[PDB]
């Protein structure tokens, strides 16, 4: 599949709207430190079995 | 106790020669105090004094500082580097709003901020801006502070204001109101013995300060800080940290970690709910009965604390140890 | 016993091939509602220890 | 390759760290060591230190 | 808002003359500002007969 480029990142919290806009990018002039997202962007992957 | 000699020192004229410059005399001094006193006063007068200094500035349609605006002879950033030297004396406050707006051509100073009955301002003919065309306009929000010793935005990486909007922008602080500090010592012609100096203290500032309340200041810190060179107790710290939760740490957080509608974050904030190790523990039949709570705001509820993997209305009567 | 050994068989951990609720609950007699009963309660055991919850992120 | 991509062009602002390669005009090469307060450092007759 | 005080000491006597005192919570310059005062009072303006 397509990777896209989403707000809807799993495993995020508060974290994300909070620099990032309604569509996955960080508003400009936002303040980031090291861990932020930038472009919240995610990749396709089924099975993994568990 | 019954023993030495010694004398003491006091105050003599303090020479104001301009609004920064100043001069403090000390002539009540032997030889070895008047030498001795000179380095610590120097020291704690060059780094541990107070005075104010601008920490904030939130300005209309500028998002970042590294930005421009029309009209504008100067960068935001420039602008910024010039409230930087902003001296501002509050009177009886620790954090305070200067509003200044100004309109068309001209040099905008630190005159064109809104007059504070609080504020005194020392020099306003600062500059600040530079509007080109008539039709400019600018309205900054400044904010100033009462602080010591430096400490830049670098230090506060995101501990002061969760959310703290877009438009604020974070100005380094240089709160030391003292700019240089040097003393002779200088043989005092004391009319009474011969062997006597006086401690001449050259001082300059910014004029956001006087020499009585700086020197008065200094020495106060001096003697605070020698109290502790009286008894010598040794005492040590107990330490020994407890290393055993009772209970889930994710209780410990507040009902914000949950991310939730507003309306029902405004219904816990009512309810006095706090933190989740309430929520955890309250019923369906106590939030039925919470002021506009309804079934979107419940399911919203059940939703969110399920999906962490707790529950609704559960029971763990050991809240909270244990401190 | 009833309840470590269901969950376990249920999600089939430390035995390889993981039942269903008809295989485990032939086993032991009562079927299918009743397992699924206690495989729910067990859960409802797993809300306070925080070793599987913070292993979870 | 495919599809959409994002640039953020973000601007950070350092300072003199301790250990940063500063020199002179006439080879005088040199790296900054400690920060040293202004209290106490050398200075003359007057107030200013160097 | 003000300062702190140093809280951990320790004092080691080497015998009845020689000892050594350590202070631990204390900030800038402050250590060397109280070791020249405490220094050159003790060389000097103490009292003893000789």
């Amino acid at each position: 599949g397509p990777e896209e480029i989403t707000a809807d990142i799993p495993n995020v919290g508060e974290a994300a709207l909070s620099k990032l806009d309604e569509s996955g990018i960080v508003y400009i002039g936002a303040e980031v430190t090291g861990g932020d997202i930038l472009v919240g962007k995610v990749t396709p992957k089924g099975e993994t079995q568990l | 106790g019954s023993v030495t000699e010694f004398l003491k020192p006091r105050l003599v004229d303090i020479e104001q020669v301009s609004s920064t410059h100043a001069k403090v005399t000390l002539e009540p001094l032997e030889r070895g105090f008047g030498h001795t006193l000179g380095n610590a006063l120097r020291r704690i007068l060059l780094s541990s004094m107070p005075g104010c200094a601008v920490t904030e500035v939130e300005i209309d349609g500028v998002l970042h500082e590294y930005s421009t605006k029309e009209g504008v002879q100067e960068d935001i950033l420039e602008i910024l580097l010039n409230l930087k030297g902003l001296a501002v004396r509050v009177q009886g406050k620790d954090e305070v709003i200067l509003t200044l707006n100004k309109s068309g051509i001209g040099p905008v100073t630190a005159a064109d901020i809104t007059h504070d009955g609080d504020v005194e301002i020392v020099k306003p003919q600062h500059v600040i801006c530079h509007l080109t065309d008539e039709n400019a306009s600018i309205s900054m929000r400044i904010k100033v502070q009462r602080g010591r010793g430096y400490v830049p935005a670098s230090t506060r990486i995101h501990s002061e204001e969760d959310e703290r909007p877009i438009g604020r922008l974070l100005v380094d602080a240089c709160y030391s109101p003292v700019e240089r500090i040097a003393y002779n010592v200088e043989a005092a012609r004391v009319e009474q013995r011969t062997d006597l100096d006086k401690l001449v203290i050259e001082m300059e500032t910014n004029g956001t300060i006087d020499p009585e309340e700086a020197i008065r200041r200094a020495a106060t810190i001096l003697a605070e800080q020698l109290e502790a060179f009286v008894d010598l107790r040794d005492v040590r710290q107990p330490e020994v940290k407890e290393e055993k939760p009772e209970f889930d740490p994710i209780l410990l957080r507040p009902v914000d970690d949950l991310e939730l509608t507003v309306r029902s974050a405004n219904c816990l904030k009512a309810e006095a709910i706090h933190y989740i190790g309430d929520l955890v523990q309250r019923t369906e039949v106590e939030l039925l009965k919470t002021p506009n709570l309804g079934k979107k705001s419940l399911t919203e509820i059940k939703d969110v604390l399920a999906s962490r993997g707790l529950s609704l209305g559960m029971r763990l009567e050991n809240w909270p140890p244990a401190s | 016993a009833r309840e470590a050994k269901v969950l376990r068989m249920r999600f089939g951990i430390d035995m390889n091939t993981d039942y269903t609720l008809e295989e485990v609950g032939k086993q032991f007699d009562v079927t299918r509602e009743r397992i699924r009963q206690i495989e729910a309660k067990a859960l409802r055991k797993l809300r306070h220890p925080s070793r599987s919850e913070v292993l979870r992120s | 390759g495919v599809l959409k991509i994002v640039k953020v062009y973000l601007a950070v602002k350092r300072r003199i760290q301790p250990g940063d390669k500063m020199a002179g005009r006439h080879g005088n090469k040199g790296v900054i060591s400690k920060i040293n307060p202004i209290e106490d450092m050398p200075y003359d007759e007057n107030g200013t230190p160097v």
